Order: structure tokens, then sequence, then C-alpha cells
């Protein structure tokens, strides 16, 4: 499912579950001034993680900091219970 | 300043001493007496 | 100062620092409110997938539910007849383990998994360092194998 | 690794020595049917 | 001399000189190459072929002498036998550990 | 706090040994980083080809020459100018189309 | 402690002098040192207890004054050496004869120094693996010192 | 962790700046510590081909120290190629002429000796003092502890601690000290 | 006859590999290589090399278990050695008994 505005969504998201809109910070930080910067931003509600995201820059760790949020709202988190194919019925 | 692998005494005044990481032995009353290892 | 004291200097004491440990009679309360804590988790499907180290064949193997894995010889099993594996060494969720001595009961841990196919490796090349060596003095080895998939690693509140 | 003190608690030094994790089966049957006895 | 034991031997071994034991576990430590070759004929005679395999030996005076001409190739431990000799019916159960007890009824179930 | 390492970095720690003593039980929840620990994103000054161009600034000559394009380069990742020069047609052909994919 | 003051008319005056601390856990200790039971437990670094037997410019104590046995009268003088040559005494340095200044080059961080840095030359054929030529670190003088590692320290590097 | 394929591939290999203080400190502990993280041999995900090393910033290099006498005794060489150009200096006169030479040739000397070591020289950044540039600054993610125990100098012991150290001995009043 | 000289070396510097990256994973806990897997088969939990190096890579939280208890048991047998007499061993230090 391809979708271009998660930070978008996620407010809408938070709003429909009654829920404050995210802060983001960076929570971590790796040669910035550099042409290889990682950094981890993570959107903070009520000063709580919702979410972490790692991107090569802030807006990009920003943007995929919602799509981490957005699956876990939908449960879509790979550490999720696998489906279970071998049910005999 | 005779290099020898043995320093002696060849007076009384003589003294020992231990300069610069080698045994010296200098004599006040005579000059020749003046050796090193 | 009393006898036996010597005043701190360097070589007095070791480097290291004693350490201290919990008195045993309050741990076996707060193990057994560990292991409580963990059985509830259980009980009530607070889990998500779960890995585990089953010792299969001569080699143990990491798996988990969708998995596939190769082994290195005939099984005797029918294509599709599904296995259960019988030593496990420890199996994991996101949030708690079990760690086997050296292996979990039955009851605890049933991961089943099936053949998939089986088949035989390709050819290998064996030419010993020797004199001589020439181009034909060389064997083609080549072994059976066949594949299984881990279909589901299940757990039950037995602990 | 730690091959001196599985000695001393009367283990086998070698891991795959006697012991369950070696000699019990590796697998069973769905059903619970016992496999055949291996080879080794 | 050497193989004339002392009270302290016994003690550090806990052997008793009276009631010896009656089978040796000998296994091969070390290779019979570079050694002369009568050595590498008493290895041979004595089944010691394929290192850290124990076999079976009488404590006998005719093995004990050839048992002495490997004595540095090899390990000697007393055989024990703390539920005593295997029958018929246990024969099929049996494993040695390596204390060198062989017990005659093995379950692969934790002790308890 | 009876775990011997500290609980505050990774995850906390809590080991138990089963009543028979025959399974260790580990939880390990995660630890989240506390809020006030975060920086704040600074937005005043960005995609990161964009940053390239910057860094790789192009003020004298327009395209410049190899050596001292390739040295320009190498400043910039921290690696010498051997990597980025080219190679023949001998082992450009080498190379496989389509290598294989794992996952 | 008696020192003299200078008016011409020069007096020697008796000052009172710090005291020992009593009680020493060892009691009868034969030496000094021994008494504290410190025989095998001191190095270099512990200024603190070489402090004690050395004078204002930092030379060495007599051994009678200072009541240690010659087993402990020469270490302690190793040690003291040691310290000096790592800078570990910065308020016990030389007395300028006439306000002479210091020779003003940096000065290289050293420690563990056996012998002084003017008296060893370069050794510029290091000598092979097997050959190779050490270096001292350390002096023989503390071998007896108590170890906390597995294997014996490494005197020569 | 539910991180996308790609920047969890970024995550995991990217490359951090570490920063060592060489006051008082022995070039070949710096050089054993500094080389590990260049490598990448502190990762997990640690494979010869998988260049993963990182950053590594160490400063006060003029201010390490050696044990014994290996300020005159440790000689570096060099050869410029040409009849009579072989030249050996000791180490107190390469540290004079060149402070940062010393803990640069120890990183060298410890470092695999293939292509890959030249690549991995260049993360190294070596400074004679505490200034460090703007940029290097930002970039700095953690620092590591220093290798050696720097002993206390007697002036920088508190009055309190010299009295917790008894006496051994006291001068007669009789001395003039 | 590369080939079949390579087939047996690919065993030894696999382990190798693994032994670099456990002594990394260890390291980042605060313990060496030698305590980390001592002491974990003295706790009579037997994990090769080769899935030590997967759970540090995968499944990092585990490891973190794995290192405490491998550093509990050092503990325990410290207190061992220092403390003679009859005292009763560690909780993890108990040795489970199989006939
Ligand atoms: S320290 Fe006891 S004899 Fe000197
Ligand atoms: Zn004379």
């Amino acid at each position: 499912w391809t979708v271009v505005n998660p930070m978008g969504l996620l407010v809408e998201e938070l709003k429909k579950r009654n829920i404050s809109a995210p802060e983001s910070r960076l929570t971590r930080q790796s040669g910035s001034t550099t042409a290889l910067p990682l950094y981890f931003v993570g959107l903070y509600c009520d000063r709580k993680l919702i979410a972490e995201g790692p991107g090569e820059t802030v807006l990009v760790a920003e943007e995929e900091a919602a799509r981490v949020a957005l699956r876990k709202l939908y449960g879509f988190t790979e550490n999720r219970r696998p489906w279970d194919y071998s049910k005999p019925k | 300043f005779k290099t020898k692998g043995v320093i002696k005494k060849r007076c009384k005044d003589c003294y020992k001493v231990k300069r610069r990481g080698r045994w010296f032995i200098l004599c006040k009353t005579n000059p020749k007496h003046k050796q090193r290892q | 100062y009393p006898q036996g004291y010597v005043p701190k200097t360097s070589l007095s004491s070791p480097p290291w620092q004693e350490v201290v440990l919990p008195d045993p009679v309050e741990e076996t309360r707060h193990h057994a409110e560990v292991v409580k804590r963990v059985n509830e988790l259980i009980a009530t499907g607070q889990y998500g997938r779960l890995f585990a180290v089953v010792h299969f064949a001569s080699h143990q193997w990491k798996v988990t539910a969708e998995d596939l894995i190769l082994i290195e010889n005939e099984l005797d099993i029918k294509c599709g007849e599904r296995i259960r594996l019988e030593k496990v060494l420890l199996v994991g969720a996101d949030n708690f383990t079990l760690l086997g001595k050296p292996l979990l009961r039955k009851e605890l841990v049933r991961v089943e998994a099936t053949v998939i196919e089986k088949t035989e490796s390709w050819p290998k090349i064996n030419m010993k360092f020797r004199k001589r060596k020439n181009f034909r003095k060389k064997k083609i080895i080549v072994n059976p194998q066949t594949i299984l998939r881990i279909n589901t690693i299940e757990i039950a509140p037995r602990l | 690794a730690g091959g001196q003190w599985r000695l001393q608690q009367g283990l086998a030094a070698n891991p795959s020595g006697y012991g369950p994790l070696t000699e019990l089966p590796d697998w069973s049957f769905a059903d619970g049917r016992p496999a055949p006895p291996m080879k080794g | 001399k050497v193989f004339q034991p002392k009270p302290e031997d016994h003690e550090k071994y806990g052997g008793d000189p009276q009631n010896p034991h009656k089978l040796h576990i000998v296994t091969r430590i070390r290779s019979t190459k570079r050694r002369p070759y009568w050595e590498k004929d008493t290895i041979k005679m004595l089944g010691l072929q394929k290192a850290h395999s124990p076999q079976i030996h009488k404590n006998i005076p005719s093995v004990n002498a050839k048992l002495k001409v490997v004595k540095h190739l090899i390990r000697i431990q007393p055989l024990k036998l703390p539920q005593g000799l295997p029958t018929e019916e246990t024969m099929s159960s049996t494993c040695l550990k390596s204390t060198g007890e062989l017990v005659v009824q093995w379950h692969l179930k934790p002790v308890e | 706090t009876y775990s011997s390492l500290p609980d505050d970095y990774n995850c906390q720690v809590d080991l138990a040994l089963t009543a028979d003593g025959r399974t260790i039980v580990c939880y390990h929840p995660s630890v989240d980083i506390p809020y006030e620990h975060t920086k704040p994103i600074p937005q005043p000054d960005e995609t990161h080809e964009q940053i390239l161009k910057a860094k790789l600034e192009v003020r004298k000559s327009k395209q410049l020459e190899q050596g001292p394009m390739i040295e320009q380069l190498s400043k910039v990742f921290y690696t010498t100018k051997h990597r980025w020069y080219p190679h023949g047609q001998y082992h450009n052909r080498r190379k496989k189309l389509n290598p294989p994919r794992d996952r | 402690l008696r020192e003299v003051v200078k008016i011409t008319v020069i007096e020697g005056r008796i000052t009172e002098t710090p005291k020992a601390t009593p009680d020493p856990p060892n009691p009868s200790g034969q030496c000094p040192i021994c008494r504290w039971n410190l025989k095998h437990k001191y190095t270099y670094e512990d200024v603190l207890l070489l402090s004690q037997f050395i004078r204002p410019y930092g030379g060495m104590l007599p051994r009678r004054v200072t009541g240690l046995c010659r087993e402990e009268h020469r270490k302690i003088e190793e040690c003291v050496k040691m310290a000096h040559r790592a800078g570990l005494l910065p308020n016990h340095r030389p007395q300028l004869p006439e306000g002479c200044l210091p020779k003003d080059k940096p000065k290289l961080n050293r420690y563990l120094t056996r012998w002084a840095p003017k008296s060893v030359k370069p050794i510029y054929k290091k000598g092979h693996r097997w050959n190779k030529v050490g270096m001292a670190v350390g002096s023989p003088l503390l071998k007896d010192n108590v170890c906390y590692s597995r294997r014996p320290l490494k005197m020569m590097h | 962790s539910s991180f996308s394929r790609a920047p969890q591939q970024w995550a995991t290999f990217a490359r951090m700046w570490y920063l060592l203080d060489g006051k008082m400190q022995p070039p070949g502990k710096l050089a054993v510590i500094a080389s590990n993280k260049l490598q990448g041999l502190n990762k997990p995900v640690y494979h010869q081909l998988s260049d993963c090393g990182d950053h590594v910033v160490i400063i006060n290099t003029r201010h390490i120290a050696f044990s014994g006498n290996k300020w005159e005794q440790k000689v570096y060489s060099s050869h410029t190629g040409y009849p009579g150009g072989f030249r050996q200096v000791t180490a107190a006169q390469l540290h004079r002429k060149d402070p940062v030479a010393i803990v640069k040739l120890a990183i060298y000397g410890m470092l695999p000796k293939n292509l890959h070591r030249r690549t991995m020289m260049q993360r190294l950044h070596l400074f004679p003092d505490e200034d460090i540039p703007e940029d290097i600054l930002k970039n700095l993610v953690e620092e590591l502890p220093q290798p050696r125990r720097v002993p206390k100098r007697l002036d920088e012991y508190t009055q309190e601690e010299i009295e917790a150290f008894p006496r051994v001995w006291t001068p007669p009043d009789d001395f003039r000290m | 006859v590369k080939c079949t000289k390579a087939r047996r070396l690919k065993k030894r510097n696999l382990r190798t590999l693994w032994i670099n990256r456990i002594t990394a994973a260890s390291q980042e806990h605060g313990l060496k290589y030698p305590a980390f897997i001592v002491n974990l088969i003295k706790c009579q939990v037997e994990l090769n090399r080769k899935v030590l190096v997967d759970l540090a890579i995968y499944e990092p939280k585990t490891f973190k278990s794995l290192a405490a208890l491998a550093k509990r048991r050092q503990q325990e047998g410290f207190a061992a050695a220092l403390g003679d007499g009859k005292e009763p061993e560690g909780i993890f230090s108990r040795v489970v008994q199989y006939h």
C-alpha cells in the first residue's frame, strides 16, 4: 500500500483516537555535517515515544518515523504473530 | 680515561663515580688515575 | 588501626571491585514473581513472533515460522509429512525468553515442520593435493539433501 | 570451551558425547508416532 | 621402586592397597608415530588404535607388563560398577561415564 | 535491580530460575529514550542529493578534471582517489548482469 | 625541628614537629614500613607514602633518621626517582642557586623510568624477533611486590 | 524493528565518530583502542568485505607518555630512497618535530597489512591539543574512557586526604630536615 | 585443488568470523570473550558460536539476557572461590544432573 503523506495521515489517526499531535525530536545523531549523516527522529506524544525512525536527513527520518507509527496502530510490525496458514479449518 | 674491562683504584685518594651510564674513578691528586669503563 | 588493616595504596587493593549478591531468600520470591509474570504473558496471548534454537541433525538452527533450512542427508520422510522437533535449547519472544538446561521440556515448546522437498547437492570437486595431480584424478562428490519448512512454533503456559 | 569443567560434573568433556542432547531423538511425527531410530 | 606405592599415593588417588580393582579402562592419548617399533606393536596388541576410545582389559601381571611399556602413551582409569555387573536384561542399557562408572541403566532423564 | 548489567541503555534484564530449576526465564522489556534526553529537531536551515551538491560545489573551471575532481570526492567521503578511477572492458564484462537476491 | 634564623647573630631554634600516627596495624614491626603492613604494597605513584621520607627540595633522608631497613631504604629511594621523573612531586623541585630559569624545553611525560634520561643511548639496531633487544620498564627491586595479574609483570618491553 | 528496508540498511551500517583523549596516555593503548574502532571490530556485524569502519578522533597527542626510557630508546627509521638517505630519529626528536606522528605510526603499525589500511587511515583524525574544528565537534557522537589511569600528583591530593594517610614515622625535634 | 583445499578452510574461517563478532558483542556489555562463553557453559546452557552471532545481530535484546546471565555466573564463581567452606552456591550456580 502506497502512502505519500504518512506524517499527515498520522495526525489524522491520532485525532481519531483522541490523541494530541506528535512532537518530533532528535533522539540520536551521527556525523551530521558529513555527506553520510544518520539521524534518529522519534515522534513524542505527551513526552512519550510513540515510535522512532532512522533516516539520511531529519526530514526523511521524520517522514519514516511516521511510517513506523502507522504500522503500530495498524499492527503491521514485522514481529506480529505470524499468519496461521496451518489451521486445519 | 683509558677504557678498560676492570676499573681498579690506583691510590687511596681515588674515588668512584657513576656518570652518564658508566663507572669512573677520578683522583684529585693525580689526573693520570682518571679512568672509564 | 585494627590488625590486618592495609593503608590505601595502589597495590593494596585488587583492581577489580568486589560485588555483593542479593540475599537468596528474597531473590527466590523475586524469581517466583518473575516466573508468574512471564507465565501470565504466555497465558494471555501477549507475544508476537517466536524464534527457537532447535538442535537438529548435528547443527543448531535459529528458526522461526515460515522459515526454510537445508539438511545435508536423507531423512526417511515422505514429501509433505509434518515433523515435530524434540530438541529446543531456547525459545524467545519480543519481551521474554526461555532457556533450557540444556533442553526445554516437551510441554513448553512444540516446533512443527514440513518436508518441502528432497534433492541432492550440486556436483562438488574433490582433488587431493598430490604429485602428478593430472586433470582426471578428480571425483564428483554428490550428497542427498532435504528441505524443511518451520511451519509453527507454539508455546503453552506450563512454566 | 570449558571441557575440564564438564568432567568434574561427570559429563562428557565434548558436549557431543553421552547425553540427552545427542542420544535423544531429533524429531517425531506430528501424530506422535516415533521416528525410526537414527543410524548413529 | 616406581611401581611400589606409598601411603600418601593411596590417599591422593583413593585406591585401597587391598581389594584391588579388576578391569582397566585404557585410552590412547598420544601418537605411536616417532616411537620405537616395539612400542608401536604393543599398542596394536592391546587394541588401542583409535585415540579417545576406551578398551576394557584385565588387571593381571601379563597385561600389566605390556601396559607398562606404553605407560607414556595412554591413560589408565580403574573401571567401576556402582550398580554391579551388567546382566543379560540390562546389557542393552549400559553406559560408561567419564568418571569410569559403567551404569546398567540409561534413562536420559533428570536424576531428581 | 537484581541484574548485574545496568538496565538503562538497551533493556531491563530480569533473570529467574523455575521452581524445578530446569528452565531459565528472562523478562526483557524495551526501554524508550527519555523525552528530556532527546534534542529538538532544528528546522531552520533538504534531500541528500542537495547536500552532495553543496559539498561538491562547482566554483572553478566548471567541470573539474579527473585528478582534481576525484581528489575533491576523496575528501568528502574520506577515501582515496584509487577507488574512484575507472576499469577497462575486461573487468566490466566479467560482472554478473543479474546477481542473486535474498529478500 | 631545629632551623637557623639569621640577623651578625644567627640562632638555631627547635620547633615542634608533627607526630607519627599511633597504633600501627602491625605491632612490633621491626622496620617502619612493615609496622604499617606496607612491605610489598607500595609503588612509585604512591606520592603520599614516599613524600614522608623526602627532603623539601627532593633529596632522600638518611636511613637512620627515617628508620627504614636497608631493603626498604633502596626500594623507597628507587621509587622516589621514578616519581620525580614522572612529575609527581611538583612542589619538591630543585633549589635554583641564583634565580636561574629552567631549561624551558617542554617536558616529555614519562613513568616507570628506571634510568636517567640523559644516560640512556638509543638502540639503533633493534634486533630481530628472536634476538630483539628489550627496553627496560620499571625496576627489578620491586620484584616481590604483590601482582594482581595472571602472569608476572613484564619488566623489559 | 519495523523500520523500512533501506533506512534499516542505512542505520545498521552507519559510521560513528569517537573521541579519544591522549593526555598522559601511552600511544600503544591508544593505538589498541583506535585501531579496533577503525576496522569495525567493535561491531557484531563486522566483516572483512563490508567496509564498516568508523571515524576516530584523538586529541592531546602531544601529551602522550611513555613507560621506562622509551623516549630516548625507541627509534623510528626512514629511507628517502637515495644513497646515504637513511635517517634514524629517536622518539623524543620525532615528537618535538612532529607531535602527531608518534600516535599515527602506532595505529598504522597495528592495522592489517592490506590495501584497506590506507582507506582506514583516512578516517583517523589527530590533533596535537584539545583544539578541534567546528565541523568535527558536531560530528562527535561519543567519547571513550582513557585506557591508563592517570596517577594523581602530590599537589592534587587534598589536605584531608593527606591526613587520612597515616604518618609512617616522625623526625625527632632535633633535626634540621 | 584449491577448491578442494578451501572446502575445509571455510569451516575454520567462518568460525573465526564468529569469534570476532562474539568478542565484539560481549564487549558492548562489558564481558571479554573467554568470560562469556565459559560462564554460559557453566550454567549448563549449550549454544554454539554460530547462533550466538545470529542472536547478537538479529536479537539484540536476547543477547543482553545472555550477557547478564553469563556475568552473574562469573560473579557467583568468584564468590565461591572467595568464600571458602560449605555455603549454598548461587541460584544459577546450581547444576542439574541427568541420569
Ligand atoms: S618493612 Fe618490615 S623489616 Fe622493613
Ligand atoms: Zn689516584
